[PDB]
């Protein structure tokens, strides 16, 4: 009878920039809960790029059971937000309704009077994997300034397999590395710059990363502010951004990725 | 024994003319020019008809065809690359010449950085058509259609339009005589219906089925939101935009599938 | 070897790269005593390009170890200088070093360190028989205004032919082979020519697209540019001098 | 239009 998830916003931009720092497959699962939604995607058994907006941005959030899942196909949800494209300034309101398990998923989308009602099928999810990824053992752990990352991430040497992530306190402190044909590239970061708001590194660690699996947390980088870098006692990669919405209001985007033996 | 000449010396003018030819480079590779004494044509036949008033854009003109009108078609790219070189220049001169083959002459008085004329000249490949012809290549008559609606904010049309294409190649497009029109597209996984209100009609439900990157090219190539945007409905036949912005009339018509 | 690019020198020097990468895919570096020699040469070896840097255009140079002729794919130079606006506004000094491999090391701010190992072949010393003086006839003029003449041409356009018109115009006329093209035609009067010695009736065809290569580079610099050519077949010599910067490019021309 | 004589080169 009722639905079993709706959620209204104002501003539809304040979702859709979100998931675009997420959108590196074509599926997500949709976790919500009473504190929001979380959307997941993740690939290879290896990659996992969690978007957790809480419910303090909508203007209007209900959820029935505690918990309600659904798979959604990324691509064709980003699609239907996007579809007013983005004038310079009135807005752009969405309403998201949610029946439940075998019904689509529905979105309602408003401009100056213009309305589009888009209807997508869902799907039963895939088992998403868990990375067991706690701050208890976290070895190193760095805070810099995205904005001088993104040269980083971009001017990426892609003809290389992996990228070398070294965090020590010792030289060079903070160092990129890839191995290409014909080129070895590096990038050090001194502990002492003003583009680092943290460093808290205890013990010099080596970590190889599959440049495939990383290259798509560029999405990600550019909307944030930001960018926390930390690595655990399994080689494991953590990268959690910071992106602030048009309301002034700020979500967690995070990305784990598995290293690379 | 056919002749033209034609000059161009307002820079306003020019301007002008120069985003007409962009737009048909936009809208098609290989288009046929009409050379009348009153008015200027560009025919591709999905049928495009644009008409132009000639004394709103040229200083000199002359037109001589032995039995009044001369057809010849170009490549659109050819002529606008022509013409993108007169961004600010001081003479545009056009006419028909002979040569090693006929060509579509266009000359540029570029601007005197100093001292001398910078002279350009390009020679436009052309074919001509014989008057046999001349009758399959007029203006598609707009036979009386079932809905006439004032055309929304094409930005706005465009925007939409845009992200539908990236789900389906089927645009369903239905208007309505109290002012509603429908963009709508259907698939296995997702549907989409975008609601257009309040829109008015010139003195039920037509709809027609269109190949939607037809709609798109439509309305990309379109310099700047029309003083007259209209659309003509045959049920499941033809569409059909009446546009006139700025002393420039423009036809497009998309069949139905 | 040691070489030290600083200030404003560092993006001119990208742009010497950028020039480069539009006429062949592979790099040659040699270090001379006048001063840094960066050159390369067609697939069809029917052109060959070269810049060189004085040795006050760095802040430091050291040419020989106490010769160096070298070979790198200018696909992996250019991802090192590629996109001179964060070369301008990130890079502050540019050093290359010579051993196994060639290092470029971009000093950015806030104590950042960018840091190539490029990996090389070495080689011969590329050069070009060419001589301006054996060539009879002389175009000078400033780049921009060789850069407004192959203006209305089509950047897709390979070739141009350079001819001296009667009443001592020059004229450029778009070049094809024999299905109707578009035939562009410039005419420049002597007047905004610096020198002009060359016999009318004088013409000879040549690549667009790499003379356009060296008018990139020396346009935004504002330099003086110098064609000397000779007869149909013979190469064709285009000269750029500064006081920091020496620059030829050589192209062939075509036959009868 | 291809058809350009090579340049002689040192070695």
């Amino acid at each position: 009878d009722q639905y079993s998830l709706v959620a209204s916003l104002d501003n539809v931009r304040n979702l859709s920039t979100i998931l675009k720092a997420i959108h590196f497959r074509e599926h997500a699962t949709c976790f919500a809960t009473k504190n929001g939604i979380k959307v997941t995607v993740e690939n290879a058994k290896c990659v996992q790029a969690n978007a957790a907006i809480q419910a303090g941005i909508f203007q209007e959030f209900k959820v029935q059971e505690e918990s309600v899942t659904f798979r959604i196909n990324l691509t064709v949800l980003l699609d239907c937000l996007s579809i007013f494209g983005s004038s310079p300034g009135t807005l752009t309101a969405l309403r998201m309704c949610y029946q439940g398990y075998g019904y689509p998923l529905m979105l309602f989308l408003e401009e100056g009077g213009v309305v589009t009602v888009c209807k997508i099928n869902t799907q039963e999810p895939e088992e998403t994997l868990d990375f067991d990824f706690c701050s208890t053992n976290v070895i190193n752990k760095i805070i810099l300034q995205s904005e001088g990352l993104r040269e980083a991430f971009s001017e990426l040497d892609m003809t290389s397999e992996v990228l070398q992530i070294t965090m020590s306190p010792d030289k060079p402190y903070f160092r990129l590395s890839t191995f290409g044909n014909a080129g070895s590239s590096h990038l050090d970061y001194p502990k002492d710059s003003d583009l680092m708001e943290a460093f808290h590194c205890n013990q010099t660690q080596v970590n190889r990363y599959k440049i495939s699996l990383l290259k798509p947390s560029t999405k990600a980088l550019v909307l944030s502010c930001k960018v926390s870098i930390r690595t655990d006692n399994r080689g494991f990669l953590s990268l959690q951004y910071a992106i602030r919405n048009e309301d002034g209001q700020i979500c967690a985007v995070e990305y784990y990725c598995c290293p690379d033996e | 024994h056919h002749k033209f000449r034609a000059k161009i010396v307002d820079g306003a003018c020019l301007n002008h003319f120069t985003r007409i030819s962009n737009m048909i480079a936009k809208l098609a590779k290989t288009c046929t020019l009409r050379i009348s004494p009153d008015k200027l044509n560009f025919i591709l036949c999905v049928s495009m008809w644009c008409e132009l008033e000639q004394e709103n854009f040229f200083n000199e003109f002359q037109m001589e065809g032995v039995s009044n009108e001369i057809y010849l078609e170009l490549t659109s790219e050819n002529l606008s690359r022509a013409l993108k070189t007169a961004q600010n220049a001081r003479a545009l001169k056009i006419k028909l010449t002979n040569k090693h083959f006929p060509c579509l002459t266009v000359s540029v008085e570029l601007l005197s950085m100093s001292s001398s004329s910078r002279i350009v000249t390009h020679d436009i490949p052309i074919k001509v058509i014989p008057r046999k012809l001349w009758k399959d290549l007029q203006e598609p008559v707009v036979p009386d259609p079932d809905v006439s609606i004032y055309l929304p904010v094409l930005k706005t049309m465009k925007s939409v339009v845009e992200k539908m294409k990236n789900i389906s190649n089927h645009l369903v497009i239905e208007a309505n005589l109290d002012g509603e029109l429908n963009l709508k597209i259907e698939t296995e996984l997702v549907c989409v219906t975008t609601h257009f209100k309040d829109l008015g009609n010139p003195p039920h439900m037509a709809e027609v089925h269109i190949d939607i990157r037809k709609l798109l090219q439509f309305l990309a190539g379109q310099q700047v939101n029309p003083t007259k945007a209209l659309c003509n409905i045959v049920n499941n036949k033809m569409v059909h935009f009446d546009l006139l912005h700025e002393d420039v009339s423009l036809q497009y018509f998309i069949p139905a599938l | 070897m040691k070489c030290l690019v600083t200030g404003g020198n560092v993006k001119v020097l990208g742009k010497a790269v950028h020039s480069l990468s539009r006429i062949g895919d592979e790099l040659y570096l040699e270090p001379l005593e006048d001063g840094l020699s960066l050159r390369t040469v067609n697939s069809s070896r029917s052109a060959y390009a070269c810049f060189l840097f004085a040795p006050l255009f760095f802040q430091q140079y050291q040419a020989a170890t106490p010769l160096l002729r070298c070979k790198i794919l200018m696909k992996s130079f250019l991802s090192v200088f590629r996109s001179l606006a964060m070369l301008e506004k990130t890079v502050e000094k540019c050093c290359i070093s010579l051993s196994s491999r060639l290092v470029v090391q971009l000093h950015c701010k806030f104590g950042v360190r960018k840091t190539h190992n490029l990996s090389f072949q070495d080689c011969e010393s590329l050069q070009a028989v060419f001589d301006p003086a054996s060539c009879p006839h002389m175009l000078r003029a400033p780049a921009r205004v060789l850069g407004e003449a192959v203006l209305p041409f089509s950047p897709a356009l390979a070739e141009v032919t350079l001819g001296i018109g009667r009443g001592r115009r020059v004229i450029l006329r778009s070049y094809h082979e024999e299905a109707k093209a578009m035939v562009t035609e410039m005419c420049l009067g002597e007047e905004d020519f610096q020198q002009l010695q060359a016999q009318e009736g004088v013409a000879i065809t040549f690549c667009l697209k790499e003379f356009r290569g060296l008018l990139s580079f020396a346009e935004s610099a504002n330099l003086n540019l110098s064609i000397h050519f000779d007869a149909p077949g013979r190469p064709a010599i285009f000269t750029i001098k500064d006081s920091l910067l020496d620059g030829h490019f050589v192209l062939a021309t075509l036959s009868d | 239009t291809s058809k350009f004589p090579h340049l002689t080169f040192e070695s």
